[PDB]
Formats: structure tokens, C-alpha cells, sequence
């Protein structure tokens, strides 16, 4: 309906991600 | 891709039942940033990835402190050495994975040759080219030529198996 394109990703998804990659360096740290 | 890391997935738990933890851990490593290095995927990925940090947690723990009952002080030695010290996984891996790859070329001699050791021989240089792709940079050009022949012989192996020929 709306010819507008909403990104595949989210800002919400971006920041949830960077803190399980944060666990994981903190795992090599 | 994905489905590489489905089948290190299944290796690494036939790894954990040989009691090759030290393998488990390194491969394990990878396995997450082979993801990363992935093409973004559906958010079913990032369900899966979910559940591999929960075998990172469970990987510490998966002893469970049950075989640290005898020798605890050797148990973590041994665990806390080898995870600890990145240098020290490495050379633990040369010394299996070289062993794995010599003894893996006599089973293609004297072992028949399936579609099962071709899944292998992916595996295989995915753990030669994880190592030397970290330490690309401890390595001299010229020392990686050496090691990227060494490589070519492999795959070489791995393409006649493609074309369905034997050397």
C-alpha cells in the first residue's frame, strides 16, 4: 500500500546484537 | 555459510565425545565469528546464534565440576592453560590438526572414498584456514606461501574428489 521500504533491519535489533557481541568479547577478555 | 556452521555443529559434538574440549573451544570460536563474517539471514540466525552462546556458557560448565572431584587442581590446569592461553590452543591444535590431517590422507589410502570425507575436507582446511588467518599476520608472506602450497595440496585432493576422479 505504502510504496515507502522499511530496512530489512531494525535500530532495536542493533543495539540487542551489540550487547551479545559484547558478551562474546568479554569471553576473549 | 550457515550450514557450514551446521556441520562444525555436529563435528564439534563428535570432537567432545573423543574428549578433544580444547578443539571444542577454538572450533567454537569460530563458529561464532563465521556468523558474523555470515551475509545477514532471516532472524531464524539469530536464534541459532542464541543457542551457540548458551553452548559457550554450557562449554565451561559442561564438566560440571563432577570430573574436577579427583585432581580438581589438575582439571583446571589443564582447562584454565589450554582456554586461557590463546598460544597454547593453537599449538594444541597443530599438533591434532596436523596429526588429523596426516592419519585423515591414510584413510582416503586405505579407507574408501564417500561423499562423507568430502564434508571432512571442507572441515579440514576451515580449521587450517581459521588459524592461519588469525595469526595471517604472525606469518611472513613468504612463510605463507609455503603454508598456502600446503593448502592447494588439499584442495587439490578435494577437487579431483569433485570431478569424481582419484589421483
Amino acid at each position: 500500500n505504502v510504496p515507502e521500504i522499511k530496512a530489512k533491519e531494525v535500530n532495536v535489533d542493533d543495539e540487542k546484537e551489540d550487547k551479545l557481541a559484547q558478551r562474546l568479547r568479554a569471553l576473549r577478555g | 555459510m550457515a550450514s557450514n556452521a551446521a556441520r562444525v555443529v555436529a563435528t564439534a559434538k563428535d570432537f567432545d565425545k573423543v574428549g578433544l574440549g580444547i578443539i571444542g573451544y577454538y572450533l567454537q570460536l569460530y563458529a561464532v565469528e563465521l556468523i558474523l563474517s555470515e551475509e545477514d539471514r532471516s532472524q531464524e540466525m539469530t536464534a541459532l546464534a542464541t543457542e551457540l552462546l548458551d553452548t559457550i556458557e554450557a562449554f565451561k560448565k559442561e564438566i560440571g565440576g563432577e570430573s574436577e572431584a579427583e585432581d580438581s587442581d589438575k582439571s583446571l590446569h589443564v582447562m584454565n592453560t589450554l582456554i586461557h592461553d590463546q598460544e597454547k590452543a593453537k599449538i594444541y591444535m597443530l599438533n591434532f590438526t596436523m596429526s588429523l590431517y596426516n592419519e585423515k590422507l591414510k584413510q582416503l589410502k586405505d579407507g574408501p572414498w564417500d561423499v562423507m570425507l568430502k564434508r571432512s575436507l571442507w572441515c579440514c582446511i576451515d580449521l587450517f584456514s581459521c588459524i592461519l588467518h588469525l595469526w595471517k599476520e604472525n606469518i611472513s608472506e613468504t612463510s605463507t606461501n609455503s603454508l598456502q602450497k600446503r593448502i592447494k595440496y588439499c584442495k587439490i585432493y578435494l577437487s579431483k574428489l569433485a570431478k569424481g576422479e582419484i589421483g
